[PDB]
């Protein structure tokens, strides 16, 4: 991957914007939702039998959190995201034994909410940004 | 499959973005020729596509059209889209790789439009039947 | 001035969408409260002290409708605006003692009306059209 | 020259928009560049401004942090902006043919954003405002 600093702008100025403690549970409970078998690794304990269950589970909520907050590593380091996620590619991999197309649909999930967080402002281009940010981290957590 | 939760569930949000169809559809095509820049081809020959060019009602209402189609024959996507289908193969020969693509942009633009009302059990529902569209649309391509 | 098929269903399609009996008034008395010298040949009667009072002239009222009414004309033979108005622009100059310039005030005004009303829909080309229209209408009627 | 009432109008309806003023700074200075096309000149450097491209919160902030800074000098325009005068003229060398164009896009955006707060009476006092901030701007050019 090639990064423009327009590129590295945009980045740093949508993830600046966003609350990571309404964000990151938004997503990945919608990720559960919308792709329930994302579920897998997740209610060892309680049930997660509905939308209500699950946007109250706190252990989804909190990895939603966690989640935000890996990201930030990769907006301060765009030119060097498959090394910063190798330690946690490993544990989500051999540990955790999370589907690599797994990742992918968390990435669509976090797009459709940070669409309805930005609104009009969410734009072709701001998308087309996100996106790409979001499948160069995709691919380094991906790898097994 | 759908549901009847599910159905009802579609029916309910085309209840409330039903009269911005010609917005949403102009959005989201828009947006998928910059984002997917394969795409562009398909749509060049409409230039009010371009962000910042005047917006035509008919060219958003022809996809949101297509997916009025879909709702009003939602207890059976496949016969009911089966013309569709042979449009988008046959006429246009859309590549069918690109039907997954618009799908997701017209979610992204719903939320972006209805947050309140794109909750994750309307778009799990809604998604499901992008799923369902797609796949009727995809019937006459092999 | 040339016109494309893009640009005359612009127009057609900004048009159509409006409601005249809402937005003639509202570009007139608009037009009446920020320009306030275009009441000179307004109030005859009553009047127009401030901007409640404008806004409840039945006159205004009328006549701002009358405006969009006479735009029709022009949307439906873009290129023949200078002959079509040839007639209200004698009536405007010789007989009502109107400024040339206040049609450009106008126009101003009804650009601020149904940027109002279209919202987001009026981007950087729409205005661009609908003022360009609204500058050839503006040049028909300001000859004296 | 602005009213007492006028510089009332022009506070209030700035406390209402204030919070949205790098998006109206954006969206002005965007459809300037369009509308009136003698003016991309000036914005070429910073492409963000094109249609669908990822916007840049500090592009509008700079605009509209200057209006802002005319509204807390409200009672004194030309000692205010006297800095920002030399800067569009010297610095940058701005057509001054284009101030009244730029306010007539921020009423534009304005009017599109909050509808129900851009009355008449705001209108009136923000045009008179413009015409006095466009002034200040001009004092430096001969
Ligand atoms: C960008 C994508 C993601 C990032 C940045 C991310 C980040 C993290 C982080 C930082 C942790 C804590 C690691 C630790 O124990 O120290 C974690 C744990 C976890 N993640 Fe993710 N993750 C992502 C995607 C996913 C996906 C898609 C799934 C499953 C659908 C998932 C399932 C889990 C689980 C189950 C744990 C808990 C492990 C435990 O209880 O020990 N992650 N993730
Ligand atoms: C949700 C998926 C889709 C739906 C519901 C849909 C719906 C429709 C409809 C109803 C028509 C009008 C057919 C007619 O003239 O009778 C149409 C035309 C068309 N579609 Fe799609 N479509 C879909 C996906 C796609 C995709 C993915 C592409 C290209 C990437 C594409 C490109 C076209 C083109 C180029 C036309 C011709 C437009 C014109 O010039 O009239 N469509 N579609
Ligand atoms: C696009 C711009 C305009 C259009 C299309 C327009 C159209 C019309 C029309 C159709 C009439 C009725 C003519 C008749 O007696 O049969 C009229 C009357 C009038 N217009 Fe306009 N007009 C415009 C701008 C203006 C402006 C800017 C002013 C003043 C600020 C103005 C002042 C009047 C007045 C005072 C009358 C009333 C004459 C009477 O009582 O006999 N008009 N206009
Ligand atoms: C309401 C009228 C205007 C206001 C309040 C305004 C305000 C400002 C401000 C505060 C700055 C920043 C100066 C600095 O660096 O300290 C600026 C810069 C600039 N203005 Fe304006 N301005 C106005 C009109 C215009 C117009 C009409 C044009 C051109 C058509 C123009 C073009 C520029 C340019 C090119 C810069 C330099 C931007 C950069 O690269 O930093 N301005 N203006």
């Amino acid at each position: 991957v090639e990064w423009t600093d327009q590129e590295r702008a945009t980045i740093s100025s949508i993830f600046g914007s966003l609350d990571y403690d309404d964000i990151g549970p938004k997503a990945l409970s919608r990720c559960l939702i919308v792709y329930p078998w994302t579920q897998r690794h997740f209610g060892s304990f309680g049930n997660l039998y509905n939308a209500e269950a699950i946007i109250g589970n706190q252990k989804v909520a909190a990895h939603g959190i966690k989640v935000l907050h890996g990201l930030d590593r990769a907006v301060k380091n765009m030119d060097n995201i498959k090394e910063i996620y190798a330690e946690l590619s490993i544990l989500h991999s051999e540990k955790l034994h999370v589907d690599p197309d797994n990742f992918k649909l968390l990435a669509d999930c976090l797009t459709i909410v940070v669409a309805a967080k930005m609104g009009s402002g969410f734009n072709p281009g701001t998308q087309a940004t996100f996106q790409k940010f979001l499948a160069v981290v995709v691919s380094a957590l991906g790898k097994q | 499959s759908l549901s009847d939760k599910d159905k009802a569930a579609v029916k309910l949000l085309w209840s409330k973005i039903s009269k911005s169809s010609d917005a949403i559809g102009n959005d989201a095509l828009s947006r998928m020729i910059v984002v997917y820049p394969q795409t562009k081809t398909y749509f060049a020959h409409w230039p009010d596509l371009s962000p910042g060019s005047p917006h035509v009602k008919a060219h958003g209402k022809t996809v949101m059209g297509g997916i009025a189609l879909a709702v009003s024959k939602i207890d059976d996507l496949r016969a009911g889209l089966l013309d569709l289908s042979e449009q988008h193969a046959y006429k246009l020969r859309v590549d069918p790789a690109n039907f997954k693509i618009l799908s997701h942009c017209i979610l992204v633009v719903i939320s972006m439009m209805f947050p309140k009302e794109f909750t994750p059990e309307a778009h799990v529902s809604l998604d499901k039947f992008l799923s369902g569209v797609s796949l009727a649309l995809s019937e006459r391509y092999r």
